[PDB]
């Protein structure tokens, strides 16, 4: 199996162009990227509308043939580190379906489903919506998986759309000793309340910050906005190393220090902060306290 | 059913101009149609105010968010849905009067055609928006749709008023739309003078009183009460309050 997005539920060249790898690799958020997917594609020797069929109907030579492909033509473009070793569960003649699909499938579902009060309405459908995936789980079920899937391909796009628009206005800001860049305005706003769905964006970005030429290893602070709360929610992101790494530089996992220094500026000052997430690393901040208080984390050690 | 858009001569309604030169339509074509509507443009900047924010907000990088919360709290349907609902609706139903609706309809037009009279014999030129037989019909197949939407399988006194509010919205908008078209105009400025001189600024007077006044003398009520109620659309010197009782000189 490969680092590809759905790639047994679209077609494959949606499954490179939205692979975080193959993004990360590559950089086709701008117009290069592209074309060197096309070249890619093009010395493989698919056709571009053969490609873009689903992977049910698409052809069963080239289906076999897959594997021989990739081991051939992968090496150029240095993509090689996409091809892994996974689990596969069939049953009887429904069809098949792999882990990592099973998983995305479950998180979208999580994340998407169905000031106080409207905290707590919140917190609710949250609950709500964790019940309705472990529902899910059984196998006399799969109207809420199929529902799941769709909703994990929504979700990437729009995932995608906005870190596009990030990485063109160029919002990251590079401070002294950790990079920061704040959603103030743009798209689809409302589905970033949810810290998971804020975990993935930012698990795409750090991931795009570390495929790139910079050997500086920064936490990265970011944050959003819900006009109907005027709050800012922030989290707090660790680096990670390049994915086809050696062992050897692993000796320790890169630690979060994001918590300590939550708590500990809120014990010194009297910010309007609420610390309630089981993730200590995430807080919710108001918009008029926000500044001074990463001021504060600016001056503070870390 | 004919749905049609149209423009008058002159591009702009021209209020100014009379009805009967701003429609080129002739009186056979719109007896057939029985809704008619004259959108008008307006400027007093708050409707601007709200429509420049509709737009601007309808433009593509917002909207699309916001509409999807209307399929979202159920306060809107989409399409296809409502595609179905009117095919199931129009095989499904189709909805009878109650003889009060019958008697209410019957007084309702006769008041209106009055009106139509009323109207005619003042400005001696025939109406440009005619009032017929086909308009009872046509409130009577309003009232039907509007039972017809509920699958209720009778039309009683809910529907009726529905039915005649959109019926005079749709005709005082179009055919008494000032039907004068703006003794002539000697007795007019005759009125004015005496009312200034008699009254003063700050004060009121019963209507009884102006009528018995004015009728006893040549204006005459028909002449006194459109010249008052003209005075009172300048919206600039008189007031008034109290019903129509107090005349207020402001």
């Amino acid at each position: 199996d490969y680092y590809l997005f759905l790639l047994r539920h679209s077609s494959l060249y949606d499954s490179f162009y939205y692979s975080n790898y193959v993004n990360a690799k590559l950089s086709l958020w701008n117009e290069n990227g592209k074309k060197r997917l096309h070249k890619m594609f093009a010395r493989m020797g698919i056709p571009l509308s053969t490609a873009q069929e689903t992977w049910l109907y698409m052809d069963h030579s080239i289906k076999r043939e897959l594997g021989i492909i990739f081991d051939k033509n992968l090496d150029r473009y240095g993509l090689q580190d996409i091809i892994r070793d996974g689990f596969v569960r069939t049953l009887g003649y429904r069809g098949s379906i792999s882990a990592s699909e099973f998983v995305e499938a479950l998180t979208a579902l999580l994340e998407v489903g169905n000031s106080a009060q409207k905290l707590t309405n919140l917190r609710k459908r949250w609950v709500s919506n964790f019940w309705l995936s472990w529902d899910a789980l059984d196998d006399r079920k799969v109207e809420l998986l199929n529902r799941g899937i769709q909703l994990a391909q929504d979700l990437q796009r729009a995932i995608f759309n906005t870190g596009v628009a990030i990485l063109e206005k160029k919002l990251i800001k590079h401070l002294r000793i950790y990079r920061l860049c704040v959603l103030q305005d743009g798209p689809d706003l409302d589905l970033y309340r949810n810290p998971l769905t804020l975990l993935r964006l930012g698990n795409w970005l750090i991931e795009c910050c570390a495929e790139s030429e910079d050997k500086q290893l920064l936490p990265m602070v970011l944050a959003s906005i819900d006009e109907n709360t005027d709050t800012y929610l922030v989290a707090g992101l660790t680096p990670r190393y390049p994915r086809g790494l050696d062992t050897i530089h692993t000796k320790k996992p890169i630690l979060n220090n994001f918590s300590m220094a939550f708590q500990q500026i809120t014990a010194e000052t009297d910010a309007k902060v609420r610390i309630d997430n089981f993730e200590s690393s995430i807080i919710e901040i108001r918009r008029e306290d926000l500044s001074p208080f990463l001021e504060k984390l600016t001056l503070s050690g870390l | 059913s004919v749905l049609a858009a149209a423009n008058p001569i002159y591009g702009r309604y021209d209020d100014l101009k009379s009805p009967g030169d701003n429609i080129d339509f002739q009186t056979t074509i719109l007896s057939r149609f029985d809704m008619i509507f004259i959108v008008k443009d307006d400027h007093n900047e708050e409707r601007d105010i709200s429509i420049a924010n509709h737009v601007i907000n309808i433009h593509t990088g917002n909207a699309n968010a916001m509409q999807n919360q209307q399929e979202e709290n159920g306060s809107e349907i989409s399409i296809e849905k409502m595609k179905r609902y009117i095919t199931y609706c129009r095989l499904k139903c189709a909805p009878r009067l109650s003889p009060q609706a019958a008697e209410k309809l019957s007084s309702n037009f006769v008041t209106i055609r009055k009106q139509l009279l009323i109207n005619e014999l003042e400005s001696t030129e025939r109406s440009s928006i005619p009032i017929t037989i086909r308009q009872l019909e046509a409130i009577i197949r309003i009232t039907e749709s509007l039972a017809k939407l509920e699958l209720s399988p009778i039309a009683q006194e809910r529907h009726v008023d529905e039915a005649i509010r959109l019926f005079q919205a749709s005709t005082m908008d179009a055919a008494s739309q000032d039907p004068i078209g703006g003794t002539s105009l000697s007795e007019i400025r005759r009125f004015e003078q005496e009312l200034k001189r008699r009254l003063p600024i700050g004060w009121s007077t019963s209507y009884q009183t102006l009528r018995r006044e004015f009728v006893d003398t040549h204006r005459f009520s028909q002449l006194a009460l459109d010249k008052a109620l003209y005075a009172l659309e300048k919206h600039e010197t008189i007031q008034l309050r109290h019903q129509g009782q107090n005349i207020y000189r402001s």
